[PDB]
């Protein structure tokens, strides 16, 4: 019990070193409570010029997210060696916790950087509306909806680093991902880290019943937007032509369902 | 298939 403290602990830890902006932040931002100066507005296209601390429209912000899915990854990759007996694994075996670990964690962090009218980038510098990422033409102004829509479901939790840090621990660890080689010593680990989320919600959240498991059900709820989130992608193998994909991402997105 | 970046962010870490 010690033992799960400590452990949650160490996660909070090591996630406030590999994510440069937490929800604390993110909230304090989001509501007006900063004292931070107040981030620049981004709701069209001038104001996204101006936004300045090429191509076209569309491409252009689906390019700048790229920079920062890759960089993402490189911290989700930190955080993950992190957790106790991960880089104990087979080395494949780790790859393949990242290759498909990491876009359900982005979707959950994501999450934090959201309210339902639009999301912090910049680390905090600047907001973009909902709506204007709405208005990008063919696939690209579908991507980010289904990801405003769960941040409102899930975001009614109300869960806060501490929590955060222990269920995307939860949601490597699983041992149920394609191609995994030695599943036990993964589902051990994560026995382990579910024992700790569930004393940590208990402790922290005394008063919001059965959260636990309505933390646990929002596990099917990423996993459709990944599933999704994969077929928008294969839109844009045909329908676009010069598209430059991050070496990273293709071998992410590299046989994936 | 054999993922080169991966391997080496496990093993290098980051980027500066
Ligand atoms: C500046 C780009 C605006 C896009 C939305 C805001 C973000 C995006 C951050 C990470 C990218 C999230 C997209 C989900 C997975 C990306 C993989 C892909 O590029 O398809 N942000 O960090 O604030």
């Amino acid at each position: 019990s010690a033992d799960l403290r400590a452990l949650a602990k160490h996660l909070y830890d090591s996630y406030i070193k590999s994510f440069p902006l937490t929800k604390a932040k993110a909230r304090a931002i989001l509501t007006g409570k900063t004292t931070d100066k107040s981030p620049f507005v981004i709701y069209d296209m001038n104001s996204l010029m101006m936004g300045e601390d090429s191509k076209e429209v569309a491409i252009r912000i689906f390019q700048g997210c790229q920079f920062r899915s890759v960089e993402a990854v490189q911290e989700i990759t930190e955080y993950a060696k992190s957790i106790p007996g991960f880089v104990n694994l087979d080395l494949n075996d780790q790859v393949t916790l990242l290759k498909y670990g990491v876009h359900e964690i982005i979707y959950t962090m994501l999450a934090s950087l959201m309210n339902k009218d639009g999301v912090l980038i910049s680390e905090g510098q600047g907001f973009m509306t909902r709506e204007f990422l709405k208005s990008l033409r063919k696939p690209f102004g579908d991507f980010m909806e289904p990801k405003f829509e769960f941040a409102v479901k899930f975001n009614a939790l109300e869960l806060d680093d501490s929590d955060l840090a222990i269920f995307i621990a939860v949601i490597i660890l699983s041992g149920d991902r394609p191609g995994l080689l030695n599943v036990k010593p993964i589902e051990d680990i994560q026995d382990n880290l579910l024992q700790a989320l569930e004393l940590q919600l208990k402790l922290n959240h005394p008063e919001s019943s059965q959260l636990f498991a309505k933390l646990l059900q929002k596990m099917t709820d990423l996993r459709q937007i990944v599933t999704e989130h994969v077929q928008l992608l294969q839109v844009i193998k045909k329908t676009e032509t010069d598209m430059s994909l991050h070496p990273l991402l293709q071998e992410i997105y590299k046989d994936l369902y | 298939e054999r993922h080169k970046i991966l391997h080496r962010l496990l093993q290098e870490g980051s980027p500066s």
